[PDB]
RNA sequence: UGGAGAGUUUGAUCCUGGCUCAGGGUGAACGCUGGCGGCGUGCCUAAGACAUGCAAGUCGUGCGGGCCGCGGGGUUUUACUCCGUGGUCAGCGGCGGACGGGUGAGUAACGCGUGGGUGACCUACCCGGAAGAGGGGGACAACCCGGGGAAACUCGGGCUAAUCCCCCAUGUGGACCCGCCCCUUGGGGUGUGUCCAAAGGGCUUUGCCCGCUUCCGGAUGGGCCCGCGUCCCAUCAGCUAGUUGGUGGGGUAAUGGCCCACCAAGGCGACGACGGGUAGCCGGUCUGAGAGGAUGGCCGGCCACAGGGGCACUGAGACACGGGCCCCACUCCUACGGGAGGCAGCAGUUAGGAAUCUUCCGCAAUGGGCGCAAGCCUGACGGAGCGACGCCGCUUGGAGGAAGAAGCCCUUCGGGGUGUAAACUCCUGAACCCGGGACGAAACCCCCGAGGAGGGGACUGACGGUACCGGGGUAAUAGCGCCGGCCAACUCCGUGCCAGCAGCCGCGGUAAUACGGAGGGCGCGAGCGUUACCCGGAUUCACUGGGCGUAAAGGGCGUGUAGGCGGCCUGGGGCGUCCCAUGUGAAA
């Protein structure tokens, strides 16, 4: 299980919610990462990749 | 309703009571072709009226035994041996087979 | 034994009950025997009123006992008539 | 979302000039003539040849900017246009616009779109007796366009009913400003509304 | 907890009761009666199938036996008896039976 | 009335051909955002386990008391009892529990869908016809005396009533025996011999209301059986001894090895047996132009089960979820002697999982049951709630308004672009304030016509002051992925094969339109993205619709079984073809 990208936490619990996809490497990669699932919140700032790299709909104070 | 249908007499030996070979045809349900079907079934016979190969007219009945399903009714030919010879080879190929 | 009764049907606050002939067996929505007509209790457009006094003379004479409401459906219906 | 805001901001998007937004995007620009190129940044900086299914959708996408609607609701629209029977496509244009508020459109009582649909979702309208808000609300060949009581004595009504004196509009609508009534008559058409539409295309990005 | 479903089983264990009293009565009653015929008797059989035939009209009547089986095991019975009273001999008075 | 392909093998071509997505879809799920309403849908896994409240009763027009009632008779009066007699627990009794509820565990199966035989059956509360309602004698509750036990409730005992129960009957008649006539699977009559019937209750009582008796046809469902269809493996080939048959019994509502007795050797098979794995079946449901392929939840019929079983009992019917008996398994009450239990019913609890709700309300509609009804229950149903979980309708404004403001991105400093977008004026008035306001409801019931036709009285609304009407009335939520080619939409720093994106070629190694950030723009919008699972594309298991000389592929080549399809002419038969009439295929 590999994850949703950026943002290395997870120290060994998170919950990897497998989710599903090989890339090009690791023979296999298949069932991926959530983030925010009962940890690991997506990364630190964010923009398009809210829909599993967490960080909700961040808003400023203007 | 009670239908009827042909047959060939195969083998007296049980006592009282005949096996038939009968007769059924259909096409197939999307290849076309139609294609036979033979159906052995409980041909009745409380006197020992037909013998090898006497094809006949069979019938629904009254349960009257153990898979003893059916009857008879009349009488149709006889000298049914070619027919029948190649059902005889039929149960020879099934011995013609084995897996040990 | 055989009755004829009324069956709801519609969707929420739409009723409408068809009038079938049904054993006190076979549910509400279950099943029927045969359907011979429909009575509509809140009135809404000249669908809300039918019923066939043939099969229902039918099924009363072989033997089948009616309801209440359906007693109404008599009553207005004029089943319950013998002429003379 | 049925969009809004910034309207005719779609009207140079395509540069065909789509009135939709009243009195300023009907004389001297429809926030078009003035910069009638498609906005952005780019604009003007060069197009492309637009792939053949790409600007089919495209005459799509206009089909339902000529209406100020979501693609949800007019998609399904479609549906009920090609399915049953008739001729499929000019079916689908007249009745599309045989949708209740354009109908108080076309008609006089409304400018365009926003409006229209405003008031006549407002429940300001009436139909054969009964007053009624619904702008998705297709009529049938045989029916009254009338408006509400309170809304004759009224503003912006006298207004869009100022300007309509002496005007003509569709064939299939009659026009009563007697007595504040609109007959929904005939079936229109391709040519009751010839307008920059090609259906077909438009069908062929449906009819995928 | 409670329900009077008591009440269904009371009346139940009630009709087991009734069941097999009659029941194994008639049977016995059919018993001796084969008995009789079996080593040729007459009078005295054919009272068995006196008394023992309006018992199993009893048991066509209540909920112990019942109609098509109550008239089954009448009709098995005299039957039977008939074949073996003719088995060396013929009967004098008839009863359940004809001549 | 119905059909689109795209990238992908190379230095370039064209085929062979798997991959991939563009697409439709769900009883869903997750991430981001979150306004209204209608209508839906809501443990797909543990068929693990369950706290507490409710799930099926009614009947005093079936029959005798306790005890709450009243006139109070008896008692000179008392004690009080008892004559009359509402209420309430029970008893005996009558009927329902076998309808309503549910889940896939079982089930390769006349179990299911389907087309029928029944001369192999059955059927009560219901309709029609018939002959009838004499008489006897008993029994145990309730009650009263006493033992056991914490509780369970068990135990000896003496009484009372009945529509409880049996006994001789009476015979429209049915049953059997054989006799005889029609039939031709146990279908129909007759004769001789025996068989049995009954319940009374209510009152306005001399009539009616609710009901007993024995039989014949029907109205209703079920039984058994039959024809046909109902998956994956051949690395499951032989199988089986109640097994194929028969005579005589038992069995049952009915034939039947279902069983017994006894005897004869058959029955299934390469047309797929036997064996094992998976799944309850369908009307229909998604999808493709169709062919089909897959699918079976709320709904409609059919099945199976009541934590597993085995089993009778009872009844018209069951092997009976809220009936019972024994092993099992597990939990709990206990004074450790004894004993109790079944949410796959309605709510929820815990486990499990990625995820599957409220222990709300009315019998007012309608339906079951019992009663003659009035009526009593009904977690059926009829209604509220929560979740964008599915669908459909929907507001967040209109209109005016700069050669174009601040702010912000690029820039060749010319300008550009954002955006008529806002600001700036007018109008219209979501929700919010008031006052009003239902449909769902007229039969049952009371009354004359006779109780028939009908005619008048009148009751009854949970939802809910909710639906909505009329008045007052504020500019009033907006997010989601993408922006290389598929596939529509790009400039600017970032970073330097590092972090990263990824369905496919893959993209970044100082100058990336693919990663992050931004200006803008594409699609959608109360939704959008993301994975899960099903058909198409896939003409890429092909019947329409291919193949096979080098691409995957002729058995090495002969042989015959069985099998598949068979020259020319004439006539006889009508299974396949075919056509008409027709029956069914319900509804949804």
């Amino acid at each position: 299980a590999y994850i949703p990208g950026e943002g290395h936490n997870l120290q060994e619990h998170s919950v990897v919610l497998i989710r599903g996809g090989r890339v090009k490497d690791l023979p296999g990669v298949r069932y991926h990462i959530v983030r925010g699932v009962y940890d690991a919140a997506g990364v630190k700032d964010r923009k398009k990749s809210r829909s599993k790299y967490g960080t909700k709909k961040p808003k400023e104070a203007a | 309703p009670k239908k009827v249908l042909t047959g060939v007499v195969v083998s007296d030996k049980m006592q009282k009571t005949v096996t038939v070979l009968v007769e059924r045809q259909f096409p197939h349900p999307l290849y076309g072709k139609v294609i036979k079907r033979s159906k052995k079934y409980l041909a009745h016979d409380p006197e020992e009226k037909y013998k090898l190969g006497d094809v006949v007219e069979i019938i629904e009945s009254r349960p009257i035994s153990k898979r003893k399903r059916f009857r008879v009714l009349r009488l149709v030919e006889s000298g049914r041996m070619d027919l029948v010879e190649k059902y005889l080879i039929r149960r020879q190929n099934y011995q013609s087979l084995s897996k040990r | 034994m055989v009755k004829i009764r009324l069956a709801r049907f519609g969707s929420k606050h739409n009723p409408h009950y068809r009038i079938v002939v049904t054993d006190a067996r076979r549910k509400r929505d279950g099943k029927y025997i045969e359907k011979i007509g429909y009575y509509d209790p809140r009135k809404t457009t000249p669908d809300w009123l039918k019923v066939d006094v043939e099969r229902a003379r039918y099924w009363l004479s072989v033997g089948a006992q009616p309801t209440d409401t359906a007693r109404r459906l008599l009553r207005q219906a004029g089943v319950f008539r013998q002429e003379a | 979302g049925r969009y809004i805001g910034p309207v005719c901001r779609l009207c140079r998007r395509e540069g065909v000039k789509l009135y939709l937004k009243g009195e300023r995007c009907y004389s001297p620009k429809c926030a078009m003539e003035r910069r009638p190129y498609p906005p952005g940044q780019h604009g003007q900086k060069r197009a492309r040849r637009p792939s053949d299914y790409a600007v089919r959708l495209r005459e799509k996408q206009k089909l339902r900017r000529i209406y100020g609607i979501s693609e949800r609701q007019f998609r399904n629209l479609f549906e009920e246009a090609s399915k049953k029977k008739g001729v499929t496509g000019s079916v689908f244009l007249g009745l599309l616009e045989s949708r209740l508020d354009n109908v108080v459109y076309r008609l006089g009582f409304a400018v365009s779109r926003r409006q229209a649909r405003q008031l006549v979702r407002h429940g300001h309208i009436t139909v054969n007796g009964r007053r009624v808000d619904l702008p998705s609300y297709r009529v049938r060949p045989g029916d009254e366009i009338a408006v509400a009581e309170k809304s004759r004595n009224l503003e912006l009504i006298r207004q869009n009913l100022e300007a309509m004196k002496g005007r003509k509009v569709g064939p299939w609508l009659s026009l009563d400003v007697e007595g504040m009534k609109g007959k929904f008559l005939r079936l229109p058409d391709r040519e009751d509304l010839a307008l920059p539409v090609n259906e077909q295309l438009v069908i062929e990005f449906y009819s995928r | 907890r409670n329900l009077s479903a008591l009440k269904r089983h009371r009346q139940s264990l009630k009709r087991r009761l009734r069941n097999k009293a009659k029941k194994s009565a008639i049977k016995t009653l059919s018993k001796k009666a084969v008995q009789l015929a079996q080593e040729g008797k007459a009078e005295e059989a054919l009272k068995i199938m006196r008394k023992a035939e309006s018992l199993i009209d009893k048991a066509a009547k209540g909920s112990t036996l019942h109609k098509n089986a109550a008239a089954r095991r009448k009709s098995r019975l005299m039957r039977k008896v008939r074949q073996l009273l003719e088995a060396a001999g013929a009967p004098l008075i008839g009863g359940g039976l004809s001549a």
